[PDB]
């Protein structure tokens, strides 16, 4: 037990600005020899925690100085003094001066960009898929920001909800811009019998929808 | 430099043991404890014990059963759907951490089912939008490359959806108009429980 608890749980900031992430504890950290057994680590995606600072402010080797810690007893916090691209990920803080050792929720950090509308693309179903019974119509909405964005398909002028998937990509790394996937899928018959597959895109970049189509 | 070697992935069927390995490399084993925490998808991280002298986190009293000695496992009994997390091995000694990779344990009754694999292809721009679509596998864990990975500048890979009982992915990569269709591009499909791997030649 010793509940760890992070605030924020999503903190936004701007590259090249500071940002701070406190944890706070159910109990007093400071074990009886004195230390305070209070740690830090980043998850990035697809990837096990790295330690960044254990014992409240040292670092752990190679992390560089923008990350310090500090905190005593009950409340910590975790700096970053020049957000950088490369330290977006789920920041999360633990305790091992009580049995067992304890982790916090996260709070998963991203940047702040300038705005950006996406790029849309629309694949017909192939061959392949046709020639097996089904037809999936995909669309992709690559690199915008932010992440807020609606997708609507239309089949010859009639909107369609059923049968549609969407999945949405973690900020990207490279330039912080978000992307998303949306598919349509219907089996070969129901696809051969319309004409034109619109797949369009509301995004406050844009006060008219971005708009792709192509007739079959 | 310190390597903790694990699994990759593990399907089970609910009710059965399963005994993960960790094998300890780079330093001497007989000077730190070796720790393991799970994972589960919604980001939270438990501490589930330590070690032949075990010390447990009682939530997980029953469940893990530390051995030893090159290699330390942990046995989980009586597995459930809540059992499928992502589970490692590590030795968090203050200034010494280092975990490993992680060991993707999907419990399920499922059968194991290859993914079929359809190319994407479009017209103009200053830059091309290809894809493929990976669908009907099972279980997760599946890898694209595209070029056999010598093209990641511009490759984004969707997250797996549960389609009517198997998962579905598609991956996107741009490239310059003028070298497609004058060079091919080629996404390479790696779904590992089933042995697959499947390329896809994308034309025009
Ligand atoms: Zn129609």
């Amino acid at each position: 037990d010793v509940v760890m608890t992070q605030t924020p749980l999503s903190l936004p900031v701007s590259l090249g600005d500071q940002a701070s992430i406190s944890c706070r504890s159910s109990q007093s950290l400071v074990h009886s020899n004195g230390n305070t057994y209070l740690h830090w680590y980043l998850q990035k995606p697809g990837q096990s925690p790295k330690l960044l600072i254990y014992k409240v402010s040292n670092r752990f080797s190679g992390v560089p100085d923008r990350f310090s810690g500090s905190g005593s007893g009950t409340d910590f916090t975790l700096k970053i003094s020049r957000v950088e691209a490369e330290d977006l990920g789920v920041y999360f803080c633990s305790q091992s001066t009580h049995v067992p050792r304890t982790f916090g929720g996260g709070t998963k950090l991203e940047i702040k960009r300038a705005d950006a509308a996406p790029t849309v693309s629309i694949f017909p179903p192939s061959s392949e898929q046709l020639t097996s019974g089904g037809a999936s119509v995909v669309c992709f909405l690559n690199n915008f920001y932010p992440k807020d964005i609606n997708v609507k398909w239309k089949i010859d002028g009639k909107e369609r909800q059923n049968g549609v998937l969407n999945s949405w990509t973690d900020q990207n790394s490279k330039d912080s811009t978000y992307s998303m996937s949306s598919t349509l899928t219907l089996t070969k018959d129901e696809y051969e019998r319309h004409n034109s597959y619109t797949c369009e895109a509301t995004h406050k970049t844009s006060t008219s929808p971005i708009v792709k189509s192509f007739n079959r | 430099q310190v390597q903790l070697q694990q699994s990759g992935a593990e399907l089970v069927k609910p009710g059965a043991s399963v005994k993960l390995s960790c094998k300890a490399s780079g330093y001497t084993f007989t000077s730190y404890w070796m720790q393991w925490v799970k994972q589960r998808p919604g980001q939270g991280l438990e501490w589930i014990g330590e070690i032949s002298y075990t010390n447990y986190n009682q939530k997980f009293k029953g469940k893990a059963t530390l051995t030893v000695d090159s290699t330390a496992y942990m046995q989980l009994s009586s597995l459930t759907s809540e059992d499928s997390a992502v589970y490692y091995c590590a030795n968090l000694r203050g200034y010494f951490d280092y975990w490993g990779q992680g060991t993707t344990l999907t419990v399920s009754s499922a059968k194991t089912t290859p993914p079929s694999v359809y190319p994407l292809a479009p017209t103009t721009g200053s830059s091309v939008t290809l894809g493929c679509l990976v669908k009907g596998y099972f279980p997760e864990s599946v890898t694209v490359t595209w070029n056999s990975g010598s093209l990641s500048s511009s490759v984004h890979t969707f997250p797996a959806l549960l389609q009517s009982g198997l998962y579905t992915m598609s991956s996107s990569v741009t490239v310059p108009s003028s070298t497609w269709p004058s060079q091919t591009v080629t996404c390479s499909v790696a779904h590992p429980a089933s042995s697959t791997t499947v390329d896809k030649k994308l034309e025009p």
